[PDB]
RNA sequence: AGAAGCUGAGGAGUCCAGUUUGACUGGAUAAGGUGUUCGCCAUCUCUAGCCUCAGUAAAAACUAG
DNA sequence: CAAGACCAATTACACTCTGTGAGTATTAGATGAGCTAGTTTTT
């Protein structure tokens, strides 16, 4: 699609950035006080204020603009219809597996690459007089100057709602290059965010060789992306990715299988066992479900209290329903693609039956 | 025996996977481009299997550098054949040296012991990747494997629209490939000597002629295929629909003592064929399919247990599909292609197996027509068939004509199971409120039918977390549960409701059941036609009858009219005179000017008298609507019919009035006061003609129709919106 | 449908007049169709302005040309007209029955397997009104028929 | 591709019911801008000049277009239609017209195409082939400017390259005699292991008398696998004897030519030594 | 030579190792068994393997039989 | 560290010279309420 001035007049800035358009006012950038800087580990998440024009502009961009730009089929994340199961599905046909991760994927995306990627889809015309164009007006609502990273340019925040679509759009040249390189050598390539999974069906040591890593690094160096050696995994006939086990016994066309290890399902089994042992709900959610009431309970306004029991009923029901949704998403993926172990299927059927029984018990108790 | 065909980023396929293939797989749909692209993909894959220089297929989008075609073969029969000890043959060893060799030598002495239980199935996957630089490579880098796969599972394409009768290339190819005889042991010299001995005026006369002919036409030696073709031609005594049927029979017969499993694709088998010819073709295919089948008690020579080759059809004729469903049964499937919103072919399996034998046996052209549809409206009743197939109404709405109206009860709906094919063939089930709730005058209480309780149970969203917006469903379910109270007072001898309104309940039920593709009307089908706003037009319709369908019986009209006037009073005895003068007659003779004026005056007087009597006997101006509704087999707001009211002994005075009008005043309309009498068609035609005469623009006509018929026009507009929402998908 | 629409767009009869309306006779159009859909649409849309010709053969071998009834005086039958009614034209023997039980019996696959000849005859469920509208007696030589009643 | 286009003309499998190369050349080789012309005015004028009242033909065209649902013409199709309307007209004649049109079009443009004509003599009398070559030469010379030959119709634009695939000595003889130094003869033959060669056979002669005398006998030498050069007619009588050649079915594949020293020098058999083996027999 | 690490701050009891007679520092409860490409892996069986306070933004698939 | 390999999509001859591709040369019922929020991946 192509976005001209009139499109931005009443679609992406219908009400928010309207007063600036009429009164010959350049659209401002994002101020420091307009964002929060939350922390989790050694990671910084930029949270934009909900009541802000930039948030509305980002929502309209993600609904109308950043939803029609073509992407690469290897991008299985942040795309309507993409999923982790679809990210792991194509590798069932391979015998050798390799996993790579791009280090600081969102922080290493140069703003010039984003500008050059979004230029073909935005008309190169001035918006607010002969002061500001239309491309930079769109970009001002996407990026943010990070005080932590000094004056190194407009770094794409890791918490903005427009970040995933922009990342997938800008990582299309690299996706095409890597896909072509793997096609020339018979390697199946799939990317989820910044995890790249490569599968080789043939009996070769290409994925375990340093040449493959060197080629991937050389390709990624075009746009300035590196890969950390901490989580480089090269294995044969079996690979575990965050509990998802892909296993192929090998051959000349044998079909692999995808299952989930007991480590992935350990928490739900512990919860079900605790429910079987009639453990009180006080310590089944503050230990297993890592959900707990804060000290500032009942907003420091009510006096009835007693909300702890109903909270520990509600949140437990929600957790059981969500994990049930996860398991039945797995079984529907199996029905659609037929790449899941039968014993794992019967095991998750039994677990689903147990979860349904426990949900019925909890709802009867309330 | 393929089990999976996957196409990614080629032609019109983004990611399309085909599975659960059967013997008589049939392909239908308006997206002929999709069928052509699938056939091109299959032909390209099988050409690249045999190493033929062909143009690579185009990508669906250029933002992908890879185009994949994945074929999965069920190598279970072949593995069992080659694994057995008593199969020490060169070809058997060749098969168990390239396919089932890499997966056996690399395993220990435990894995294979679980593969001899005669219960597991073996799959062989082969992937063709087309790169951006027009370079094609395979998952397995062994041409022997590809050649063996092509030989074991060949692909045959038969085109009937462009078929040459003189050339029998597929027949001779099948004969040469499918044989169990070695022709290398035949001595050409011995055969020539035998021929010479057969025709010999002297010893050694044909030999010199043969030598001279060979010398004067000396060319390249015959190949094995040419030799076997010539031997078959001299061995046999003989060289559109008949050609294809013979080819299919030959292929089926040959594939009875061979482990080769061919794949047959036939495009448009019914071009230039009578429907009986297509039905006979499918019947002959089923006969040859069943003749070579042995099941338990069925045994003896001539019957085999060899799996049948997969046959693919591309048919636009409902006859072939109907016969395939009726005869084959569980050994067939129907694949609908259609398209997507952005433009991309889909493949969905349409329900073709029915658990009811009666439905399968009485399966007809309408049921096969439902599969060649883009929107099906399921109705219970022939009156709805009359109303929604009215030609005079469809021309004003050139979007509901694309929808097909089907009369089906609950059993037929369950057999068809439209929910299985929902994204391919959108459907709406139109029913009445009486199928959900029921009312009793003697016990003044609502009751819930099992259908409504089943729908509620289906809509109970248990085993669910908390999400925004999905909070009022539980409240609606609770309200639909608690409306079962007995507090509902009925006035007018149990005909109306004092405070309750079924309009709001019907609207709420429709709102909650929109997601289940069901629409429930407030009243019966006659309710939407006979309403208050339709009272004038309906009355005019009655007048039309009095002016059209009833003519003078006597051959001399003037004398009879004069005698009746001098004998019967024109004012007090007007009804007996009208009954004795006008009768039922299709012809409309033209009388004298005075006679015509007298007849018109009498008709106008009778119309005025009936209008005055109707307005005087009933005062509320609404009870007449209910009376007319119950006259034509309708229902009240209490969900009671005239017969049910008669059996329950309710509204005795109302039934007496209805009887008086039927047997005294509206006696000429008695034949039309029954269902399936065609009164709906006549009333709609007359109303539409009158509105067209009054209003000029078609938009005004549609607005007037919406005013007079709110529910019918609402349903039509909803169906039209549903069709136009997916117009770009269900259209070639 | 498009043919009928363009046919009716240029018709000037009775009160229908105005620019773009012509009273000139339309050209004769002949169709060689093997599909019930075209036939049923032609019938339902034209009515009195169409006819159906059945060819068949003779005993010694000679082409015939007969007319099959296609004009119906009942508007209900014309509107309800569906694929089942259009299939009777493409038939060589019609068995008329009153009742769905007879349809179940005469369409039984197991019974028809042992009687291949009767499988060539199609069974239609019609009352006296439908029989009168169809009028099978108009085309007896072209389409033989039997009416089975109680 | 657009500056050095390639054209292929197969005379053996040509069709007289289509003019695809001609219309392609006309559409591609133009110096005009068939865009200023607008359909509306064209129609308006046709309606004004055709018949009946004003606007009747415009209404007819509009009602025909509104009910046909056809995509608009491309530039090539539009210019082809304009040329067809503007002109009053619709094997050897077809080829001559195509070459003349191509030369005339390529005399005012920097596009230099390359033509390849396969079998220009199929179904043609030898006189017809000679006339074809003579007409092409006349077209070539008509547009040639050289000192005194200056004025209208004389251009210095280089001529397009033309390749022949001929099996007739008449075409070769006419090309050698007429074109002179602006022609080349290529002999392919094969190698020992099997591989096509490309050699140049001497077709330019410094003797004008030899060029004028040049006849079918000289042109037959180009289609010979072995030439025996002799000095008198007695050798011709001896080595062309049918009875002697009947017993030796290998010397009949070699042609005998009577040539003196001047003729041998003009022919120069040593140039095409590897292509056409030769022996010079002298007393 | 730069990456990586890591939701943070802690606390109670006990063990090991080191210094040290008297206290501190470092590591630790997903438990046990089996096989492993030794991986942060897989599989099997239970009684299910510690507590408190702060922080928790974004985009996708999934609420089926 | 530093690096080859850096996506795809975005019918035409003006000119003085009418033939040439320079030469010049033209030429100018509004006031107690009172409330939580899924799994998993990226991270």
């Amino acid at each position: 699609i192509l976005v001209d001035k009139v499109f931005y007049e009443k679609i992406l800035s219908v009400e928010s950035f309207k007063e600036n358009i009429i009164t010959q006012s350049a659209i401002p950038k994002i101020s420091n006080k307009e964002v929060r800087l939350i922390s989790s580990g050694s990671k910084i998440f930029y949270a934009i204020n909900n009541t802000s024009p930039h948030s509305h502009v980002q929502l309209r961009l993600n609904r109308f603009f950043l939803s029609h730009i073509p992407l690469n089929s290897a991008a299985k994340a942040f795309v309507r219809g993409g999923s982790y199961l679809k990210y792991l599905e194509p590798h069932i046909y391979g015998s050798s597996y390799c996993r790579l991760d791009i280090s600081s994927f969102f922080n290493n995306i140069s703003f010039d690459d984003v500008k050059q990627s979004l230029s073909p889809y935005i008309k190169d015309e001035y918006l607010i007089g002969t002061e500001q164009k239309l491309i930079d007006a769109i970009l001002n609502s996407v990026g943010y100057e990070s005080p932590i990273r000094k004056d190194k340019g407009m770094i794409i925040p890791m918490g903005f709602r427009t970040s995933p679509a922009i990342s997938n759009i800008v990582f299309r040249k690299m996706d095409l290059l890597i896909q072509d390189f793997c096609a020339k050598k018979g390697v199946i390539y799939s990317r989820y965010a910044d995890d790249m999974l490569f599968s080789n069906p043939r009996e070769s040591k290409l994925l375990m060789s340093d040449y493959f890593i060197d080629e991937i690094s050389s390709l990624l160096s075009i746009m300035g992306f590196n890969i950390n050696q901490s989580k480089y995994i090269s294995r044969e006939k079996e690979i575990s990715i965050n509990g998802y086990v892909i296993e192929n016994k090998g051959g000349n066309g044998s079909i692999g299988t995808i299952r989930l290890s007991k480590s992935k399902l350990n928490t739900v089994l512990k919860v079900t066992h605790a429910l079987a042992q009639n453990i009180p709900y006080k310590n089944i959610c503050n230990k297993y479900i890592k959900v707990r009431l804060k000290e500032k309970n009942i907003k420091y306004e009510s006096k009835k209290d007693e909300f702890e029991k109903k909270y520990y009923r509600d949140q437990l029901i929600n957790y059981l329903g969500g994990y049930r949704s996860y398991l039945i998403s797995l079984v529907k993926f199996h029905s659609e693609y037929k790449c899941v172990n039968s014993d794992f299927i019967i095991q998750i059927n039994g677990i689903l039956n147990d979860i349904q029984n426990h949900i019925q018990k909890i709802k009867k108790n309330r | 025996t393929i089990e999976s065909i996957r196409v990614k980023n080629l032609l019109s396929f983004d990611d399309v996977i085909l599975r659960d293939f059967r013997d008589i797989n049939c392909i239908i749909g308006r997206n002929n481009v999709g069928k052509s692209n699938l056939l091109k993909v299959i032909r390209y894959f099988y050409a690249k299997l045999e190493n033929k220089k062909v143009i690579p297929l185009d990508f669906h989008t250029n933002y992908n550098a890879v185009g994949e075609i994945t074929f999965t073969f069920d190598t279970t029969r072949i593995k069992k054949i080659v694994t057995s000890r008593k199969n020490n043959g060169r070809f058997h060893k060749h098969i168990y040296n390239t396919l089932f060799k890499s997966s056996s030598v690399k395993l220990n002495f435990e894995e294979l012991i679980a593969r001899k239980n005669s219960t597991n199935k073996s799959f062989f996957s082969l992937t063709l990747t087309i790169c951006k630089d027009d370079s094609v490579m395979w998952s397995v880098d062994d041409p022997k494997v590809r050649s063996l796969l092509a030989t074991l599972y060949p692909f045959l394409y038969i085109e009937t629209r462009h078929i040459d009768l003189y050339d029998w290339n597929p027949i001779w190819k099948l004969i040469s490939n499918l044989n169990s005889f070695n022709f290398d042991d035949v001595d050409h010299d011995e055969l020539v000597n035998f021929l010479d001995e057969k025709i010999s005026s002297r010893k050694g006369d044909y030999k010199k002629y043969i030598d001279r002919v060979v010398s004067v036409i000396d060319t390249k030696p015959y190949t094995y295929k040419e030799k076997v073709i010539n031997y078959i031609k001299v061995a046999i005594k003989g060289d559109s629909n008949k050609f294809l049927e013979t080819l299919l029979h030959l292929l089926i017969t040959l594939t009875r003592t061979e482990f080769i499993s061919p794949i047959v694709y036939i495009d448009e088998p019914e071009v230039g064929l009578h429907p009986k010819l297509a039905e006979s073709f499918v019947s002959n295919l089923n006969k040859i399919y069943s003749k070579f089948k042995k099941t338990s008690e069925l045994s003896g020579p001539g019957r085999y247990k060899t799996p049948y080759p997969n046959i693919f059809y591309s048919t636009h004729s409902p006859s072939i599909l109907k016969q395939t469903i009726k005869l084959f049964g569980k050994d067939q499937q129907v694949l609908h292609f259609s398209k997507k919103k952005d433009g991309s072919t889909r493949v969905n399996k349409i329900n073709s197996t029915y658990s009811d034998e009666r439905f399968l046996n009485i399966f007809s052209d309408n049921e096969a027509r439902l599969f060649f549809s883009e929107y099906i409206v399921f109705v219970e009743g022939a009156t709805e068939l009359e109303l929604f197939r009215n030609l005079s109404l469809l021309n004003l709405y050139p979007a509901f004509s694309l929808a097909d109206i089907y009369d089906a009860n609950e059993v037929i709906l369950a057999n068809i199971n439209p929910g299985y094919s929902k994204a391919s063939i959108p459907f709406v089930i139109i029913k009445d409120i009486d199928t959900l709730i029921d009312y009793s005058i003697k016990t003044e209480k609502f009751s819930l039918r099992p259908l409504f309780e089943k729908m509620i149970k289906e809509l109970t969203k248990e085993f669910d977390y908390y999400d925004t917006g999905f909070g009022r469903v539980r409240k609606e379910i609770d309200l639909f549960s608690d409306i079962q109270s007995s507090t509902k007072k009925h006035m007018d001898s149990g005909l109306f409701f004092k405070r309750f309104s079924l309009h709001n309940l019907s609207s709420r039920i429709n709102k909650v059941s929109r997601k289940l593709n069901r629409y429930f009307m407030t009243t019966t089908i006659e309710g939407a036609l006979i309403n208050e706003q339709s009272l004038p037009y309906f009355f005019n319709w009655i007048g039309d009858v009095i002016l059209t369908q009833m003519t003078i019986n006597n051959p001399n009209p003037d004398k009879f009219i004069e005698a009746m006037r001098r004998r019967y009073n024109i004012k007090s005895q007007v009804v007996p005179l009208f009954k004795s003068v006008f009768c039922i007659g299709l012809n409309h003779p033209v009388y004298s000017s005075a006679v015509d004026k007298q007849a018109l005056r009498i008709k106008l007087s009778f119309l005025n008298y009936l209008k005055r009597k109707v307005y005087s006997d009933f005062n509320n101006e609404k009870e007449i609507v209910l009376a007319l509704r119950l006259a034509f087999g309708g229902k009240t707001e209490t969900q009671y019919t005239l017969d049910k009211l008669r059996k329950d002994g309710e509204a005795e005075l109302f039934r007496e009035k209805i009887k008086n009008y039927k047997n005294n005043e509206l006696f000429f309309l008695e034949p039309q006061m029954t269902k399936t009498s065609g009164w709906v068609t006549t009333f709609l035609n007359y109303t539409i003609e009158k509105i067209t005469s009054e209003e000029s623009d078609d938009d005004r006509i549609r607005q007037k129709l919406s005013f007079i018929f709110p529910e019918i026009i609402s349903i039509i507009e909803q169906a039209s919106s549903s069709i136009e929402a997916e117009e770009s998908s269900l259209t070639g």
